[PDB]
């Protein structure tokens, strides 16, 4: 509540929202983004979450080319509970409030989406999502410099055995 | 990806200007979505941002247009661990033998039978980070392993450091605002204001070492091929701490690259060290930037950038729609005199037609002289001593170039490298007479759309990287967001496009418009101010709450 945007779109569906606060800014992002890419945003939030095995199984691939179980593996590792609270807890109230509305935003169009701009509408992996899914996305941007490069190493990282 | 900042010494209006070509995937996680987002009185900024990010990344706004391409910088250090003698799941820091520890994550798998099953999987890690295994690189042995420090892990900065970009007034302010807060994870800035100034920096976050210590802390085998790599059984070798910097263990931000002009700045993805060859940035640390040869995209920008002559908005739009590449220019001459002293061998006749006929770009209507000389360039990529001029550190804008074809041995192993790229090329399916768009699309439901631009090591500035797909090469990145800004006295005028268009659903109006016009290379207006928006036939608006 106290969530409200204005938003106009120009040629080629570029949004303009206008809001008088952060929140009611990311509930006008959430929803224009959620209207052209809900689906790509859900698929990217099941690979954050570490979930692609569950919802796809072990063969197939995240669309960062990884296999699922490894991606997932990588991004239960990355993305714990206690890592996601700390990065929370360090986020200014402008920044929380950013994304209590993109996410408020992208759910309010889940709930109005007839299929007319959304094509796996119905499928188990398009849900709501909590800012916590933002933060996943977030820290796996994050790192996509860094130890991301590495994803399948560390899951490949395993001592020796007996050998010579 | 590719950025130019124009100053007020350089500028046709004497005033910033800014070319935005960033280079990124066309699907995925880091696929570019154009916003404009305004809280009157306080925030007013348009540009394109990555899924999920309720700010603007790449942007401008009333008097600043901003953005980034990756650096070449460090993010990261590979710790090389000295295991315990005894035990290879424990490790030596100044000879005391550590446990590493061990975090499971369970991770649920939807199995043949539809149902799920639970998989457990344990993560090693030591103070560093967890281990990293490359076989035949990086192995876990009796004796070594290796573990990863990544500086972005601590970075809970990142979001507010947009948001703080989107909020900056000028260059001057974008600076402090970024030098502030030291909240960019592995991209370099580049910005250009209405005063004329440009900016670039290499800002970002960077594991800090005092420079006493990297001759000895540093892994000499893996830092010749640029890996960041330090002695992880040496404590001394921690990265080092210095209460200036925002985050414990980074580089503070008066030890990173900046440079300001008021004639122009450019990168494309080499380090800070040619960003404007008047003002080579050197000194920094290993980690930070190093005067390694450029590549083509940057020597060819440089090409167009150096002089006296004014830089119109017109000439930053050209530099990405001619689609020159710009390799050529080192080896096609000597190519093609290899050519005419082979006439007449059946084996060339073909390939040194298709290149003599080529207009040495990455067009639609580019002859099949662009796939020879791709193939060849990645033959001769490969071969030793071959180059004329080879690299030279004085003359790093022009080096290196020209085959050495009066050495007889190159002259023998450039040939072959030809009639081998020649057969590879004949040997695929390509119809006669067809051209470089006919090859090249971007997949659109059960259409397809073609696309111009060719990859970004064969110095087109328009870089598109696409991949093998049934009879064509299908896009997958490069050439994303692109928005030139300029700064009349009404307000900033933006022009440019989103290549791959606002929505990756195949249903929505907005799948295929923008890489309609990109194929035509057709820029748009980037509609910013009330006026402007207003103007617009298309324009629609609904207001939401909850
Ligand atoms: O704007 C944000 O917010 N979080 C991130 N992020 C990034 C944008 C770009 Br473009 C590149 C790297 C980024 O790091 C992760």
């Amino acid at each position: 509540t106290g969530l409200a945007a204005d938003i106009r779109w120009t040629a080629y569906g570029v949004p303009h929202i206008r809001a008088k606060d952060e929140r009611g800014l990311g509930y006008g992002i959430g929803y224009a983004y959620a209207r052209d890419n809900a689906c790509l945003l859900a698929e990217e939030i099941v690979t954050a979450r570490g979930e692609r095995a569950r919802y796809f199984g072990s063969e197939g691939k995240s669309s960062a080319e990884l296999d699922n179980l490894p991606s997932d593996i990588f991004y239960a590792w990355l993305n714990q509970p206690e890592a996601l609270q700390a990065f929370w807890q360090a986020q200014t109230p402008a920044v929380r409030q950013l994304l209590e509305g993109y996410a408020a935003g992208f759910n309010r169009f889940l709930r109005e989406a007839d299929g007319k701009t959304t094509s796996c509408l119905g499928q188990p992996w398009l849900r709501a999502i909590a800012t916590d899914d933002l933060l996943r996305l977030t820290r796996r941007l994050l790192v996509e410099g860094g130890v991301g490069q590495f994803a399948d190493a560390l899951v490949a990282a395993a001592p020796p055995g007996a050998e010579k | 990806s590719n950025a130019i900042a124009v100053g007020s010494e350089r500028s046709a209006d004497g005033k910033g200007m800014l070319l935005a070509n960033p280079h990124f995937p066309w699907n995925g996680a880091m696929r570019f979505y154009q916003m404009h987002l305004t809280i009157p009185g306080r925030l007013d900024v348009m540009g394109a941002s990555l899924p999920g990010l309720p700010v603007v990344n790449i942007g401008f706004s009333r008097h600043l247009a901003w953005t980034h391409t990756v650096d070449t910088s460090s993010h990261f250090t590979l710790y090389r661990l000295a295991l315990d003698p005894k035990d290879p799941r424990r490790y030596l820091v100044d000879g005391r033998s550590l446990p590493l520890e061990e975090k499971s994550v369970a991770i649920e798998v939807r199995g043949a039978d539809g149902k799920l099953s639970r998989v457990e999987h344990k993560v090693y890690q030591s103070i560093y980070g967890p281990l990293v295994v490359w076989p035949g690189k990086l192995d876990w042995n009796r004796s070594e392993a290796y573990a990863l420090r990544d500086a972005n892990l601590e970075n809970t900065r990142v979001l507010q450091q947009w948001y703080s970009i989107n909020q900056a007034s000028d260059v001057a302010d974008l600076r402090r605002r970024v030098e502030a807060l030291q909240g960019i994870p592995w991209v370099n800035t580049l910005a250009a204001d209405e005063q004329g100034n440009a900016l670039y920096m290499n800002q970002s976050v960077v594991p800090y070492l005092k420079p006493e210590l990297i001759p000895a802390c540093a892994i000499p085998q893996l830092v010749a091929e640029g890996l960041p790599a330090l002695q992880g059984q040496d404590s001394r070798c921690a990265w080092s701490r210095d209460p200036a910097a925002a985050q414990a263990g980074i580089t503070p931000a008066a030890q990173l690259p900046v440079l300001l002009r008021r004639d122009f700045v450019q990168n494309s993805n080499d380090s800070a060290w040619l960003t404007n060859p008047a003002s080579p940035l050197q000194g920094f640390s290993p980690l930070v930037s190093q005067e390694k040869p450029i590549g083509p995209r940057a020597r060819y920008a440089l090409s167009r950038l150096q002089g006296k002559q004014p830089l119109e908005a017109k000439t930053l739009e050209e530099m990405v729609t001619a689609n020159h590449v710009f390799s050529a220019d080192q080896v096609l001459p000597d190519l093609l005199r290899l050519c005419r002293d082979n006439q007449g061998e059946k084996s060339l006749a073909r390939a040194c037609a298709a290149l003599a006929q080529w207009d040495r770009g990455a067009n639609l209507d580019s002859g099949s002289g662009f796939v020879y000389f791709q193939r060849f360039m990645q033959r001769f990529a490969e071969l030793d001593g071959a180059w004329k001029e080879p690299f030279d550190a004085q003359r790093p804008l022009d080096t290196p170039q020209g085959i050495a074809l009066d050495r007889p041995q190159v002259a023998t192993q450039v040939r072959q490298a030809l009639a081998d790229a020649a057969a590879e090329v004949e040997k695929s399916g390509i119809p006669d007479g067809a051209r470089w768009g006919d090859l090249q699309v971007s997949t659109r439901g059960q259409e397809r759309i073609a696309i111009p631009g060719g990859d970004g090591h064969f110095g087109v500035y328009n870089a598109i990287q696409s991949v093998r797909k049934g009879d064509h090469l299908e896009v997958v990145g490069g050439t994303s967001y692109i928005q030139l800004v300029t700064f009349p006295e009404e307000g900033p005028k933006a022009r440019g496009l989103l290549a791959f268009s606002q929505s990756s659903d195949p249903r929505s109006p907005h799948y295929r418009d923008q890489t309609e016009l990109f194929s035509r290379q057709q820029w748009q207006t980037l509609p910013f101010s009330d006026r402007q928006i207003d103007a617009d036939p298309q324009l629609q608006r609904l207001s939401i709450r909850e």
